RNA sequence: CGACUCUUAGCGGUGGAUCACUCGGCUCGUGCGUCGAUGAAGAACGCAGCUAGCUGCGAGAAUUAAUGUGAAUUGCAGGACACAUUGAUCAUCGACACUUCGAACGCACUUGCGGCCCCGGGUUCCUCCCGGGGCUACGCCUGUCUGAGCGUCGCU
RNA sequence: ACUAUCCAGCGAAACCACAGCCAAGGGAACGGGCUUGGCGGAAUCAGCGGGGAAAGAAGACCCUGUUGAGCUUGACUCUA
RNA sequence: GCCUUGAAGCCUAGGGCGCGGGCCCGGGUGGAGCCGCCGCAGGUGCAGAUCUUGGUGGUAGUAGCAAAUAUUCAAACGAGAACUUUGAAGGCCGAAGUGGAGAAGGGUUCCAUGUGAACAGCAGUUGAACAUGGGUCAGUCGGUCCUGAGAGAUGGGCGAGCGCCGUUCCGAAGGGACGGGCGAUGGCCUCCGUUGCCCUCGGCCGAUCGAAAGGGAGUCGGGUUCAGAUCCCCGAAUCCGG
RNA sequence: AAGACUAAUCGAACCAUCUAGUAGCUGGUUCCCUCCGAAGUUUCCCUCAGGAUAGCUGGCGCUCUCGCAC
RNA sequence: CCGACCCGUCUUGAAACACGGACCAAGGAGUCUAACACGUGCGCGAGUCGGGGGCUCGCACGAAAGCCGCCGUGGCGCAAUGAAGGUGAAGGCCGGCGCGCUCGCCGGCCGAGGUGGGAUCCCGAGGCCUCUCCAGUCCGCCGAGGGCGCACCACCGGCCC
RNA sequence: CGCGACCUCAGAUCAGACGUGGCGACCCGCUGAAUUUAAGCAUAUUAGUCAGCGGAGGAGAAGAAACUAACCAGGAUUCCCUCAGUAACGGCGAGUGAACAGGGAAGAGCCCAGCGCCGAAUCCCCGCCCCGCGGCGGGGCGCGGGACAUGUGGCGUACGGAAGACCCGCUCCCCGGCGCCGCUCGUGGGGGGCCCAAGUCCUUCUGAUCGAGGCCCAGCCCGUGGACGGUGUGAGGCCGGUAGCGGCCCCCGGCGCGCCGGGCCCGGGUCUUCCCGGAGUCGGGUUGCUUGGGAAUGCAGCCCAAAGCGGGUGGUAAACUCCAUCUAAGGCUAAAUACCGGCACGAGACCGAUAGUCAACAAGUACCGUAAGGGAAAGUUGAAAAGAACUUUGAAGAGAGAGUUCAAGAGGGCGUGAAACCGUUAAGAGGUAAACGGGUGGGGUCCGCGCAGUCCGCCCGGAGGAUUCAACCCGGCGGCGGGUCCGGCCGUGUCGGCGGCCCGGCGGAUCUUUCCCGCGCGGGGGACCGUCCCCCGACCGGCGACCGGCCGCC
């Protein structure tokens, strides 16, 4: 349950806020998690996406275990491109189809010096969070 | 609102027109010239008897009357058909008055809660809420209240030192202090059975609240329990003693309708 | 057997009721309680590669710098961005800049007329012409400067 | 002579309880509808103006209202 | 408790209930929520009100498309011609015009190319419509200047007060200038203006506004564009100021 | 000089507000079954198209009693 | 086949030659507060009410709930009357000191007075059925008659201003 | 004949500051109505109200008695309850209408002038040196200018007191500058930023699951987290977030200890003088508006116009006297209170696109008007555009095919898709306009026959087959009932024991005040009375308050 009298338990401006956020905010609702292995080692559960991870798709007519890159991140609209699910239009011409990415799994990473220092911080934090719980 | 239908500066076209005398809208170049305002009628008027703000909403009620009602839903907590009518799934219980050690106000976490209660066999109750956990039916999903579900059982505690925050969390189960008792938790929907849980040091001081019959409260400082009109109420029990018995008259069973009438001439 | 008229049902039209949804209102309450002559409130005109409106902004004009974040914006284009020179886009907001009217302030509302000091062509001040910059409103307070009086006296 | 009339093409309105053959009788005392008799046969075209107590304008004539306003004076109370 | 193995709502020559208010089943459509019991509460049940808002009929393929004399023949573009265009013939306006130019007002309607949905109360290969592009050149033509009937600040007066009266009326009302003297001034301090005075003459008589027909110096001819000319090019002049 | 004109308006323009002005007077007032069931008359009113007063009507009761040998 | 004039409304009286009404869907008209009278329902009871404020919850509920030397400052009630000053609701019966004078002084007893009507309650001769005589204790009911008499009504009388 | 002065007075693009206008919900001051009610109307009421003109702040205003009262007296102002729908006003008619006292929120008091003392002991501006500079200050030196005696600063204001004698007293408070340290109640002052628990597990629908079912217990896992929202349906465990006296970083606060500068040398008990204090002002006439204020509550104009043991008040005019109570005509001040505009936030038994703001959308927009001004209509493809390629007729518009999608019976104003009104098809009928009620007939559309509907159930009789038990005994288990009340509990109701009454407290308009505590008293003691509780005995109501027994029955 809820205690705090701040914010707002409410349908109206939860929505509101969701179909009017600036995108430094888009970038962390349009998270993603990861894969067994991943989480082991880094001790981490979900990270935002970016251009080059390599993924696969859980849910839909596309789900399966073929595994994939990311494209490009069409944030106003809150989806992602693989690069072999597709589609051909009537012509005879292929074009890509967003999906939302709660429902992809993350197998490689696209690491490089900010990542590694944000997945950093959420390890420390994680880490006295156990030990002090327990 | 106040303005509801006064933003306008409408003036009746008189008679000798073939218009059926109402007001109506001054000029212009759109609809709404000569349409219609100024009354529970008209599309964007007013409507009839604005709801003002100054009702009166709230209500006082007689405290001795608060404080007998109080009594009377505890004493139906016991009494086992009154709780299984109001549908709590109770059949496993060992005692109705259910009382426990005083340990259990210093539980912190809560498989420690969960754990008691499937030992007590109360877990039953518990399921049936899930079971229940839908949807409302209305526009009351636009308006912040959108699902619902069964009560479950009350804790009555005197002393907190974590007890809270372990029941916190599951749902329909709700925490009342024995001094501040509550009506609105005791007889939720305005019927009478609840299935409630004691502990010790609780229990025991309801004597000092509320008195007995022959001392009196010492923590409210005059109140007196209320009187029966009517001790004995084991109706057939009385109405087949033998006083009564002999005096009566005899019964009449024998039964009479409609004779016919034939004609003897 | 025909047309035509009437009734009922099926299908197709016209028209937009009911039903289900909702980035809007109304009502109550909490906290704070801040405009401007160092030029307000409001008005006008303007600014996008492709752009009319709404929105944002002011000739540095759909935004500059500086911090926080950390790989996009997107209807089409074209290019940039190397994220271990560092730093795309977003948000914030402490530096900088902020057209014409308007209390509106050189005189007047046509955008018409001027006056003073300074720089640069006008030559080498010497005056006419051109550009450019700074001043040029009403009332009022303290003090300075120059002044008026058959006002009250003193003095030679 | 221009129309009205017919054909091609484009194309409105006011009005409309339901509707639309007559005599007499009674009735809110002058009925298309009731009663007793006369009678009764698709769909329509140009006209004319007897009826529909035909359409328009909540009767300006008359009365009432303890509703008004313009004008006058020797009405009442006040005033520049 | 019911439910994507199908909710609400809607339709129904179907089966049935209740005196009635009303309801339960069956079939079709449709696509996401809904109901029964005990209590609570109310913006709670329409045939009308010359009711309000929206929509649709008979009327009705009707009344009508009649003020100002008038059209015809052929050819061309084109899917396509009573109405466009070219030619020819017959006719009207009849110089106080159905002609050629302008003020007030309008504001891109102007000019070319293309289109044929909509509009042009029939039609249209056309259009003042739709779309895309282009177009207004001044020392001398007008404004700007002056004042007119008149409007209107200052001083003054009055007024609860935003303010009003009034325009020479209860005002130390012009910074106006000048010839001379005085020291200074930078330029070769010659000649100057100058910031400064001492002198020196000073009336005006009321700020300001007010006319694209009143008053107000001076430009004419020829040629040139899809569209501009006393403005552009050619050629001949002239006013003002220094 | 006609009671004529003052932006299609004049025997006192138009715009907003006071303003939902007042109305003893006209027109309208939303589902069912059961039960009881009227007046248009008295006196007073600057009363005669209207109110007060009594009468006519309904509902809620209560004190008693009887074929209960009275 | 028989019956059968179009709904609303005003009216002594409407099928009307009395007004409204072409047709369809949606909206649409007896409210909220403040005060009073009575009737009903609940609680306490010569008393009864915290509504203003304060002590405890940060308020998820909940702007709730509980509590108070406030516990009654106070309001309504328990006492009326008069313009006001002001006064302010019970008797008797018996015996002692003055003459029962429609009258003043010492001691006991009862006590909100009485008449009439009055739901119920009380006492009760003689018994109603006892397979017979007498004795005959528990129990109904009778029923002669006779008493204690609730509220309420009519009257008499008394007390206060 | 130049200088000092003011009676005084103008000027300057002189050096340096200032004011104007806008919003206007709450606030202060003036001005100020008519509808309406009175069943008519003129006083009254509506109303000191709408409109109108000014002026401000985060609150404003008021405010520390020229008071209330008649008491055994209280003691600034402001808000609440109550006094009270009262006293009083009133064509005494409709109608109006307060204060004190009492209980609460909050609580804080103080400066001048004039008398009187102190060598004007006082202020502003320019110049120079040093600290500090973005709410321009501090310290020092100028025979540097100026204001002021037509009165600047210290002491001191009626609390009644205040100044000048006599004895005690023990002698730090502030600001100007420069460092320090502990994060400072909602249980961490403020602001900003980055982070923190657990299933996408097996079987199965679907167009895609967040569905149904299962995982030692709603089952696996978490849980101080099960609020909300999003994702191709409904999600505690996919994502963001949520709870947490959770963590990391940045700035702004304030609360206090250090170090120099400068100020200030600054108290209280017994005698002689001071003040008695604020003028066209109180006050009195006459007039007008207002008020509950009535032989005039308050306010303003004009006339008259004061006193100093005086003046004012003391709710009926005037005189004569006794009392009580305040000290006007100068000034300032926080808190308790108000808030339909503004900046941020949260919530709802509210409306749900003819409703709710006029405004859910490019709305104060389009548009009407010469101007003031008036002022709308208008929401929904689908999960995703995958938004109909290619063939073919036609000048094109429109069409037949094909294709996408679960679905185009979802095709760019495309959710569903009513009624009136139309087109067509099927059936039926037709000279007293149509429609209507009761009663029957005929025909069609559908439901159910069954392609017999012979409906079903108990006991007895008969012929056929078949496999357990029961009948009766024994063993264990469970339950009902009982009373010779078998033994024991427990519970009540008074009693017996006062037995807890001090081995336990609560109260008392009973005494001891046999005591004390600080001195007529406030409290604990000591008795006393009642009221809650200890040890054994009893019986009713042993009752529906429980055992171990024995007995019978199932
Ligand atoms: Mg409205
Ligand atoms: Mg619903
Ligand atoms: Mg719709
Ligand atoms: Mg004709
Ligand atoms: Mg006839
Ligand atoms: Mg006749
Ligand atoms: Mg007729
Ligand atoms: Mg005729
Ligand atoms: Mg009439
Ligand atoms: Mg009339
Ligand atoms: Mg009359
Ligand atoms: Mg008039
Ligand atoms: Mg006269
Ligand atoms: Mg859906
Ligand atoms: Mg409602
Ligand atoms: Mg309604
Ligand atoms: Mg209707
Ligand atoms: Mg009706
Ligand atoms: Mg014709
Ligand atoms: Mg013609
Ligand atoms: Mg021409
Ligand atoms: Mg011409
Ligand atoms: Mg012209
Ligand atoms: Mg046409
Ligand atoms: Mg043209
Ligand atoms: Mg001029
Ligand atoms: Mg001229
Ligand atoms: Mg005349
Ligand atoms: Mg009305
Ligand atoms: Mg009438
Ligand atoms: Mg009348
Ligand atoms: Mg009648
Ligand atoms: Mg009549
Ligand atoms: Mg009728
Ligand atoms: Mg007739
Ligand atoms: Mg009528
Ligand atoms: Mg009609
Ligand atoms: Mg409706
Ligand atoms: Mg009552
Ligand atoms: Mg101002
Ligand atoms: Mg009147
Ligand atoms: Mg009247
Ligand atoms: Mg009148
Ligand atoms: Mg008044
Ligand atoms: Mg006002
Ligand atoms: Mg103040
Ligand atoms: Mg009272
Ligand atoms: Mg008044
Ligand atoms: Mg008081
Ligand atoms: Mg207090
Ligand atoms: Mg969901
Ligand atoms: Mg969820
Ligand atoms: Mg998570
Ligand atoms: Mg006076
Ligand atoms: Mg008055
Ligand atoms: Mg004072
Ligand atoms: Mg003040
Ligand atoms: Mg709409
Ligand atoms: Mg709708
Ligand atoms: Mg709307
Ligand atoms: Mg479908
Ligand atoms: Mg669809
Ligand atoms: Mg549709
Ligand atoms: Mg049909």
């Amino acid at each position: 349950m809820k205690f705090n009298p701040f914010v707002t338990s409410d349908r109206s401006k939860n929505r509101k806020r969701h179909f009017n956020a600036p995108s430094h905010i888009r970038r962390k609702i349009m998270s993603s998690p990861l894969s067994k292995e991943l989480r082991q080692k880094y001790n981490v559960r979900s990270m935002p996406i970016r251009k080059d991870d390599e993924v696969q798709v859980v849910r839909g007519h596309y789900k399966g275990q073929q595994i994939g890159k990311v494209v490009q991140v069409y944030r106003k609209k809150y989806v992602i491109y693989i690069e072999r699910v597709q589609r051909e239009k009537a012509n005879g011409t292929t074009v890509h189809v967003g999906i939302h990415p709660s429902k992809v799994v993350i197998t490689r990473l696209k690491l490089d010096k900010d990542r590694k220092k944000i997945l950093e911080r959420k390890a420390k934090s994680r880490q006295v969070g156990k030990e002090k719980g327990k | 609102s106040e303005l509801a239908g006064h933003q306008t500066s409408a003036e009746s076209w008189g008679t000798g027109r073939a218009v059926a005398r109402i007001p109506r809208v001054r000029g212009g170049g759109t609809h709404r010239s000569g349409q219609g305002a100024f009354g529970n009628m008209c599309r964007g008027g007013r409507m009839f008897a604005p709801t003002k703000t100054w009702r009166r909403w709230h209500r006082r009620v007689n405290t001795t009357q608060k404080r007998y009602a109080i009594c009377s839903a505890l004493a139906a907590s016991a009494l086992p058909a009154l709780v299984m009518s109001k549908g709590h799934r109770i059949e496993e219980v060992p005692e109705l008055p259910l009382v426990v050690e005083d340990k259990v106000e210093g539980y912190k976490k809560t498989k420690e809660a969960v754990l008691l209660l499937k030992k007590l066999k109360a877990w039953n109750d518990i399921k049936k809420v899930y079971a229940s956990q839908r949807m409302r039916a209305g526009k009351g999903k636009m308006r912040n209240r959108r699902r619902i579900q069964r009560r479950g059982p009350c804790v009555i505690y005197n002393e907190d030192n974590g007890i809270v925050k372990a029941f916190r969390n599951i749902p329909g189960i709700t925490l009342l202090n024995v001094t501040k008792l509550n009506i609105l938790k005791l007889a939720p929907g305005g019927h009478v059975g609840r299935f409630c849980i004691w502990t010790e040091s609780a229990f025991r001081k309801l004597d000092d609240l509320y008195g007995t019959w022959r001392k009196a409260a010492s923590l409210k400082s005059n109140y007196n329990l209320p009187m029966h009109k009517m001790l004995n109420t084991d109706l057939s029990r009385i109405l087949k003693s033998p006083e009564i018995q002999r005096a009566l008259r005899a019964p009449r069973k024998k039964i009479h309708r409609r004779v016919l009438k034939k004609n003897p001439l």
